[PDB]
């Protein structure tokens, strides 16, 4: 949005720049800190963790129902069944969208997301446009940002996550996907479908 | 503390910004200051809590504007001065050095192997918050409570849009972390964590969606005892 105070970002990025290299060789000083340090956290939020974690937990749930109960009642052990578990997901509680209840997850005060299962959040969901509305219109957020209709008898619980309790969305499993493989249920399974701010993919 | 940063039903902050693609790290700066939390956490800069707060204690303007990563740079920053690790005349000599001389290497420095176990290990086997308590919980599913009025001027985890709200406690998790004080340098002094639902209606007003909770997370000193 226009703000007539604000540099360009071209000016804010190589301010930043100097003052990131500046702190960062001043830690390697310290001893406390090494690229090969940095190197590692980047290699692995970028490629070894991430929404495919995710995912494979649905498709599990969606073809188990036996490690479905086990999901829902103490994510972090099921999860861990699968080898998936860590940083930021010590206390996963899974949330099951059905055709009565809609779940969609925020963190109104400071950006939690648990990372093991989905890496990373995406810069929208750190952002205080989403942060601020969907506590209070989740329905219309939903609808005016990301094209999802939840009518309006159906209830939507918005989970505030002001805690270690992290919160994943079941998704519904789509219709027309019967018998599928799990590596093509997989393919229906977003990051946006765990946050809750759409369905998994139709078709 | 009642900082800007505390946004939940806060109007007027405008439309979602969501590119149809971004990677994870927009820029190699942002790699740096990721990566910067583990080395600080194990030199004692700061905990989970701590670093929150530090955040929270932002120029409200730079807080809303500037990159999300730029937000853990003056976290860092907070603590090293508050620690005596970081000289701040010292930091603004390099930071015009980089300026000046932006392809200037870093340091000499050992790849010391034990800081990327050390991040191997954090990543994978995680730094659980829970904790053991001598007491049961006080408050049980489907107890009718009311959240506190209290305003800290410190660390909390006290959303201005549930405070003085009654709601239902659907789960009790166990005892965890206290934010209100690990936050402000007083320990964990663990308690009892509950998720606690408030209508939409009882949040908003008649603006509310009859048809809409929020699940919001309350420790024991944050609720008391309406209905059983």
């Amino acid at each position: 949005t226009e703000n007539i105070l604000r540099k360009s970002d071209e000016e804010i990025q190589k301010e930043i720049t100097a003052r990131v290299k500046a702190l960062e060789s001043m830690l390697i000083e310290q001893g406390i800190l090494t690229t090969s340090m940095i190197d590692r956290m980047a290699e692995i939020y970028e490629n070894e963790v991430g929404p495919h974690l995710g995912a494979k937990v649905v498709v599990k749930a969606w073809t188990d129902p036996e490690f479905k109960k086990r999901l829902l009642a103490d994510g972090t052990e099921a999860c861990k069944e699968l080898g998936i578990g860590g940083l930021q997901g010590e206390d996963m509680m899974w949330v099951e969208n059905t055709d009565e209840v809609h779940h969609v997850v925020v963190c109104t005060l400071c950006s939690c997301y648990p990372w093991p299962v989905l890496g990373l959040p995406p810069n929208w969901f750190k952002e205080p446009q989403y942060r601020s509305r969907v506590v209070r219109e989740p329905r219309q957020l939903l609808k005016e940002e990301f094209g999802f209709e939840v009518p309006p008898s159906k209830e939507i619980k918005v989970w505030d996550s002001s805690s270690e309790m992290r919160f994943v969305v079941l998704p519904q499993r789509p219709a027309g996907t019967d018998g599928w493989s799990e590596e093509e249920l997989a393919t229906l399974v977003t990051r946006e479908s765990m946050i809750g701010v759409e369905p998994a993919k139709a078709v | 503390m009642n900082g800007v940063y505390d946004v939940g039903g806060t109007d007027g902050l405008g439309p979602i910004n969501r590119p149809a693609d971004e990677p994870v790290f927009r820029a190699e700066w942002e790699k740096v200051a990721f990566a910067m939390f583990p080395a600080t956490f194990r030199a004692g800069f700061m905990g989970l809590d701590e670093f929150r707060f530090g955040i929270e204690q932002m120029n409200p303007a730079e807080y809303l504007e500037s990159p999300y990563y730029w937000h853990w740079i003056r976290t860092y920053i907070h603590h090293g001065v508050r620690t005596g690790k970081i000289d701040l005349e010292e930091l603004e000599r390099r930071t015009q050095y980089y300026r000046e001389n932006p392809d200037a290497p870093l340091p000499e420095h050992e790849q010391k192997p034990e800081l990327i176990e050390f991040v191997n290990q954090a990543v994978y086997g995680g730094l659980p918050a829970s904790r053991e308590v001598d007491r049961p919980p006080k408050f049980k599913e489907g107890d009718v409570v009311r959240f506190s009025t209290a305003s800290p001027k410190g660390h909390a985890k006290r959303a201005r849009y549930v405070r003085g709200k009654t709601g239902t406690v659907v789960k009790h998790h166990g005892a965890y972390i206290y934010p209100d004080t690990a936050g402000n340098g007083l320990g964990e002094c663990p308690e009892h964590l509950y998720t606690v639902r408030f209508t939409a209606q009882e949040l908003w007003g008649p603006e509310g969606d009859p048809n809409s909770s929020v699940y919001y997370d309350c420790w024991e000193p944050y609720i008391e005892l309406v209905d059983t």
